[PDB]
RNA sequence: GAAAGACCAAGGGUUCCUGCGCAACGUUAAUCGACGCAGGGUUAGUCGGUUCCUAAGGCGAGGCUGAAAAGCGUAGUCGAUGGGAAACAGGUUAAUAUUCCUGUACUUCUGGUUACUGCGAUGGAGGGACGGAGAAGGCUAGGCCAGCUUGGCGUUGGUUGUCCAAGUUUAAGGUGGUAGGCUGAAAUCUUAGGUAAAUCCGGGGUUUCAAGGCCGAGAGCUGAUGACGAGUCGUCUAGAUGACGAAGUGGUUGAUGCCAUGCUUCCAAGAAAAGCUUCUAAGCUUCAGGUAACCAGGAACCGUACCCCAAACCGACACAGGUGGUCGGGUAGAGAAUACCAAGGCGCUUGAGAGAACUCGGGUGAAGGAACUAGGCAAAAUGGCACCGUAACUUCGGGAGAAGGUGCGCCGGCUAGGGUGAAGGAUUUACUCCGUAAGCUCUGGCUGGUCGAAGAUACCAGGCCGCUGCGACUGUUUAUUAAAAACACAGCACUCUGCAAACACGAAAGUGGACGUAUAGGGUGUGACGCCUGCCCGGUGCCGGAAGGUUAAUUGAUG
């Protein structure tokens, strides 16, 4: 029964990577909100 | 450069593993900087133990992490030298 | 031309055409690039073209349409299979090294040509301006613009026929039946394109349709009326609407030319 | 036991090992733990990555385009799931090992010295470099048997034997260039080509000859009078260690491995680029650079523990689920099915009783044999191999394993071969032929005898037939109540489209269609095949046609 996530982290760092994020103005703001807000993450 | 002979190497690294391996081969365990490339590290030690080095072998140590309250928190990754030498030629 | 005889369901109305004049494998490498599938796809990623998918792997053939070597005799080496057209390919080997390929003509053997400004207008094969060839004489891959290379009448078995000759231009008659004004500067190939049994064979089977690259086609009424016009409605309905295209333009019957620049060269339709 | 075994990728991230522990976690208890505390453990020129090269695709100087944000793209430069150097055996432990130790290699780079010396690019050629299927063959691993070594002599008849048990190992690499595959070879003259050149490749002419050449397993020898080896001896605490350490050979069967990126065949016509070989250009002062020899030296960084038919990944769980690739022994067997087993792993983390109804998963069942039921649903049945036989209908392929029937175990008697093999005879004198013989192994054919109720004795393993509806068939679909008569389909017809195509996505640039071109491409309907496909042009659409009425912006006479 397989489910939804299937992990590879080669696709996690190009989708929702640091670079994927600050290639696009969406998700340098992405990276604004996410900083605004504080979190100590802000790349998952 | 004139330093960086001082920096690299950063104590004998003592276990059970070390001890025997000293005392059976001659190969010395040392605790290395963490960037410490395998001749900046036998150059080294031919300058401050004053032997003739054969050759080293490196490996890099992941720090273990501990639970605690407030969570994870990580030891430093370390760096681990093996300094084989002639069979003689103990060093101190 | 063979039919295959029914020793299995999916072999029972295979028409395969077969011709022992094609080459035994090892096209000429020099003159093969890469060429990888679309999916009928943009460079937006999205289907522009529906019904194209899969298909075997094909390479190129850089075949040569303008014919420029002039005054260069070309034997013909060999006559090959091509996987991206439906006509055959001739090696030729000029008489200075230089192999290229053309299209094939009908007669396609180890036989000679030279393109150029005066040749032998009866050997089809050799390609010549529109001036100087006869009124009558059947060519093909006609340039429609001079040095664009060959662009009509360059399917397998295809040709146009040559009807009159006026001022800088020349009308010639096309496999549509439609009369194209053409240029005279422009060239033409003397002759008639190779394969022309290309038509009388039978894929015979749903899985020779895939293997062309050819994805399955399904029909506006079997669709709901969110996808299609012809859409939805109780049991087998017939598309109550006038037939038309799933973005909604009429299909049975309605003219979509609407180029109007080049009218003037178009001296009578497909009648 | 084609895994519940060993292993690699991914994903995880210390779960690994050892001391101490048991509160909590563990569906119970726990002294145990994938749990707590603390220590330790991951060693590389050769295995993987980085580095070199590119595919899809991304990003993209300038550039085209777009209210802006941005889109697309040229030069470029990223991007592996692919291509480019090379290591194998034996030891070693708590935990690492193709990484450490020992022995034996291999590849590539750097600095030297010697000698003769045309060096040089991204540029040109070459090569790398490649499909589906199907087979001969030749080997090899592995298996098995025999011999040989060591031990044994059987708790109940027998077991000094033609008996039993174990072991009978040894790699890369060097040398060899074999079975076999492809192939004309050399010299000379010339040249409108490979956007400059070229001694390279391509093209043309002339002369001589038949064997060159390039690949290529495996056997042999060497690696190796070494390591491994049942065990013996000795020391010390039932075992830890040092030294010594027997036999280590022959025959057969052999792959899904290798020759083999070969060969045959078919259409659906089967990656790029670099490394590599070669050619010159721009230049050098033709010292530099190249090419061999010899000598000395080097090969950075990163990952390596542990789990992967999983309690460590993905499923909220220590969850009957899912998860890519590799190896694969015996006996039966077509088989990797299946059954019992080997190496190896395990007893699935609540048990003890008891032996009601009922419930579940099975076993047998008198006499009936579908009376059950919406319906033979379930079950029961059939089940193999060889031989015999087999209907309507048919598109001539089928139907068909139709239907049906016979033989089957064991032990002998007589008898036909096949394959390995070689005592010796030939000469091109050796990895060669011919061909005796045993031994080993593979199939028969015919007759007996014999035991049981029963011989494809277990597991395994088709039920079949007769009318019809529908859909030609293989395929697809409602992930999680519908697999069908639905969709698709080959075939058919209509209609559009002359190339800057019709058409689609895009405020556009552009891109697909397509590096295609009317035998092509889009849309639509029908759905193999056979016989066919009737009447109607009023409505509505589509196509064409005059030119009369109407008719918009714009004009701006006149009142």
């Amino acid at each position: 029964m397989k489910r939804t996530f299937q992990p590879s982290t080669l696709k996690r760092a190009r989708v929702h990577g640091f670079r994927a994020r600050m290639a696009t103005k969406n998700g340098r703001q992405v990276l604004s909100r996410r900083r605004a807000k504080g979190r100590k993450r802000l790349t998952v | 450069a004139a330093e960086r002979v001082f920096k690299v190497l950063l104590g004998p690294h003592i276990s059970e593993k070390a001890t025997g391996l000293a005392d059976g081969k001659s190969q010395f365990v040392f605790k290395v900087a963490t960037d410490a490339t395998k001749l900046e590290i036998k150059k080294a030690v031919e300058s401050l133990f004053s032997v003739k080095v054969q050759r080293v072998t490196t490996l890099n140590v992941k720090g273990k992490t501990k639970r605690t309250a407030r969570g994870l928190g990580k030891r430093n990754d370390w760096k681990k030298a093996y300094i084989a030498l002639q069979p003689g030629q103990d060093l101190d | 031309i063979v039919k295959c005889k029914p020793t299995s369901a999916g072999r029972r109305f295979v028409v395969k055409v077969v011709n022992q004049e094609l080459h035994k494998g090892a096209p000429y490498a020099p003159l093969l690039e890469k060429k990888s599938k679309s999916g009928g796809r943009n460079n937006n990623g999205r289907i522009t073209t529906r019904h194209i998918g899969g298909g075997h792997k094909q390479h190129y053939r850089l075949v040569d349409f303008r014919r420029n070597k002039d005054g260069i005799p070309a034997i013909v080496e060999r006559v090959e299979y091509d996987p991206n057209r439906t006509a055959h390919i001739a090696l030729l080997k000029y008489a200075d090294g230089e192999r290229r390929y053309i299209i094939a003509p009908k007669g396609v053997a180890a036989g000679d040509q030279l393109i150029s400004g005066i040749g032998a207008p009866i050997k089809a094969g050799n390609s010549m301006p529109l001036r100087n060839i006869p009124v009558g004489s059947t060519v093909h891959g006609i340039e429609l613009k001079p040095g664009k290379g060959a662009q009509i009448a360059r399917s397998a078995g295809a040709s146009a026929q040559l009807v009159a000759r006026e001022g800088a231009y020349v009308t010639l008659r096309l496999r549509s039946g439609e009369m194209r004004k053409v240029l005279a500067e422009c060239r033409a190939t003397l002759g008639e394109v190779s394969n022309s049994e290309h038509s009388l064979r039978s894929l015979g089977k749903a899985g020779a349709t895939r293997w062309r690259g050819v994805r399955p086609t399904v029909r506006g009424v079997a669709m709901n009326p969110v996808d299609h016009p012809h859409g939805g409605g109780e049991g087998r309905t017939s598309a109550g609407r006038h037939p038309v295209s799933p973005w909604g333009l009429q299909t049975k019957g309605k003219k979509t030319r609407s180029n109007k620049r080049t009218d003037n060269m178009i001296v009578r339709r497909r009648k």
